[PDB]
């Protein structure tokens, strides 16, 4: 198998400066509770 | 007459999306509660339903969109994170956009959601090919551009309140990843492939 | 924990949006032969698949969001337009958000989901009970805060390269209309309701 | 039947700048022939 991008270090990415949430199991009984 | 830049780049995003929703059930990122079962492309998806990662997820694709759209896109990866925000695991989607011509059929669109729908299928049972190791707890998503990123800021911040960064080395590099190839389609409008990036043995 | 808010804001972007495309079918504001049926709280529906008009509506609708989360917004209007830019007919949502204290956590967003697909039934069957619209309308969308609509510019300008203004009277005042209800609905998250503005 | 918000003159409300695309005939045809 061959990739068509190798990594390469010389490009670097764009990422978003926010971060996905923290969730805890708390907040996920309550999203499978409340929010199907 | 119609931008199909604009086509293409709306129905990898709407895939995109799904994607990652289901990379983060299938690979455990966070807790199975909060995922319901839905139906995309007419095989089934699991769909978070936590609204601040939902908004997190689609403000980062919706900011995708019009580097697709200009084909300004080489790979969209979904970097999974342990505590100390080393990578365990990249979802790496190569993407190339050729030429749009020879456009015609009633067939080509359908022909690509069920080319991605195999996308789809094979996250859902990816567990049986990737190694087992600890699951992350958080992630990002990389975009790498075809020209300097640097120079795609003012380009991909399409919401406010939503910046971009360039990635530091330390969140992207993996050293000697063991390369998991999931996926690979091609088509006169797309051609992409998936693979995974693990941690070396 | 848990951001009803958002979850409001959630549902009720995704319902307008659905709600928008259903108008412009309903209505032939576009031609028939743009629109794809799909299901929406499972009711069919009929969505654009023209990029350039899905785009704008998801703009215009990401720009209510953070306002819907807040509960900023008191009405928000579809208005269709004649060929001389003039209202002729306006949709119009009145929503509210109640305090949300006593959660029910019998599946709350399958309950409200069920309310909202009422109102998709009642735009789907309007074609019966309005005149037909005359040809070469447009439309366009009107957002009415609850505090004055200057405070909330910086916040409705979510979306690079997509401002909004203020909207002038032409645009918005149909003199002595006839209304016409559509659908009403009450839940422990929202309570809305939709009717139509015609020409007398 | 009752409104909630009666139109109210001194409070006039938001609307995107730009207006919404026009399609023509032809360009209606061409989304009913390949993304439909």
């Amino acid at each position: 198998f061959i990739p068509w991008f190798p990594y390469d270090g010389s490009k670097l990415p764009l990422r978003p400066k926010r971060s996905p949430p923290v969730i805890s199991e708390e907040a996920a009984e309550d999203v499978k509770q409340y929010l199907t | 007459d119609l931008n199909f830049g604009q086509v293409v780049a709306d129905v990898l995003c709407e895939f995109l999306e799904v994607a990652v929703h289901l990379i983060l059930y299938v690979r455990e990122v966070y807790p199975v509660g909060i995922f319901q079962k839905r139906k995309k492309y007419n095989v089934p998806v699991q769909m978070s339903c936590h609204p601040e990662l939902n908004q997190y997820i689609q403000d980062t694709l919706h900011c995708v969109k019009p580097l697709l759209e200009k084909n300004d896109v080489e790979k969209v990866v979904v970097v999974i994170l342990d505590k100390e925000h080393r990578p365990v695991e990249k979802f790496v989607f190569e993407i190339t956009q050729p030429p749009l011509l020879s456009i015609s059929s009633d067939s080509l669109l359908s022909h690509v959601e069920q080319l991605l729908a195999a996308f789809i299928l094979k996250i859902s049972v990816c567990d049986a090919v990737l190694d087992h190791n600890p699951p992350g707890c958080t992630f990002t998503v990389l975009v790498h551009t075809r020209e300097a990123a640097t120079r795609n800021m003012e380009k991909i911040q399409v919401i406010k309140d939503f910046p971009w960064i360039l990635a530091d080395e330390q969140d992207v590099h993996m050293h000697d990843p063991r390369l998991i190839p999931l996926k690979t389609m091609t088509s006169d409008i797309l051609k992409m492939q998936l693979y995974v990036e693990e941690r070396a043995h």
